[PDB]
């Protein structure tokens, strides 16, 4: 009683029941280093200006 | 009359005095602490400045790879 697949039925994307868990980290990947601290804040006009030789603004 | 005329009291060339070193020594305090920040963090990278570019992370592709080994 067996039925041929027809075309297009082999090459489908089906689903699997188990019991196997899920790997938490299958590639064995270390620890991510910490980002910089990603500053933030409100901007205020340079202290005395450019401060560059004798330049006043 | 001549002071009087032409001339200012000595308070104001001695207040424009303190006022304009107060904002020169602020100046050269921030010109030294500039230079400090700079060296730190071109030497550890770990502020603003000095950051260069690495690979983005929203290039890699994770599909599987027609290979279970990748
Ligand atoms: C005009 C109608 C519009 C109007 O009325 O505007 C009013 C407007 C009001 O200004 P303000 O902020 O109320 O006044 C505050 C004080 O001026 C105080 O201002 P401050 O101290 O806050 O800003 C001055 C500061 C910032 O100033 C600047 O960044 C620009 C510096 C030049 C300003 C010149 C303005 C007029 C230009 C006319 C042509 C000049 C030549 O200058 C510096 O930091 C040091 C500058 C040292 C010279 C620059 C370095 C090279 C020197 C040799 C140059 C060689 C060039 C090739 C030859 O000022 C003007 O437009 C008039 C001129 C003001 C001159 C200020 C600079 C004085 C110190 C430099 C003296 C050089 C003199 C040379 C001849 C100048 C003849 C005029
Ligand atoms: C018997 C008398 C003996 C003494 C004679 C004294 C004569 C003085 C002549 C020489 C003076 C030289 C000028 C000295 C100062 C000029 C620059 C500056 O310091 O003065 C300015 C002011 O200058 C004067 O306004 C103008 C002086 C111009 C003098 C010109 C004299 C010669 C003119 C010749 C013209 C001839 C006629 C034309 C013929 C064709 C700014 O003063 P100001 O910031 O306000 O002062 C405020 C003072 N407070 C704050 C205390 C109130």
């Amino acid at each position: 009683g067996w039925v041929r697949p027809d075309l297009g039925e082999l090459s489908k994307v089906t689903k699997v029941k188990t019991d196997r868990p899920l790997p938490e980290n299958p590639y064995h990947s270390r620890a991510r280093p910490e980002p910089n601290p990603e500053a933030e804040g409100d901007l205020k006009p340079a202290k005395h200006g450019s401060r560059l030789f004798f330049w006043t603004m | 009359w001549i002071a009087r005329t032409f001339y200012d009291g000595p308070e104001k060339n001695y207040e424009k005095t303190m006022a304009i070193l107060q904002i020169e020594a602020e100046k050269a305090e921030l010109r030294l602490k500039e230079l400090e920040v700079r060296r730190l963090m071109r030497a550890r990278g770990d502020g603003p400045w000095y950051q260069y570019p690495t690979i983005d992370k929203a290039l890699i592709d994770h599909s599987p790879k027609t290979t279970p080994d990748n």
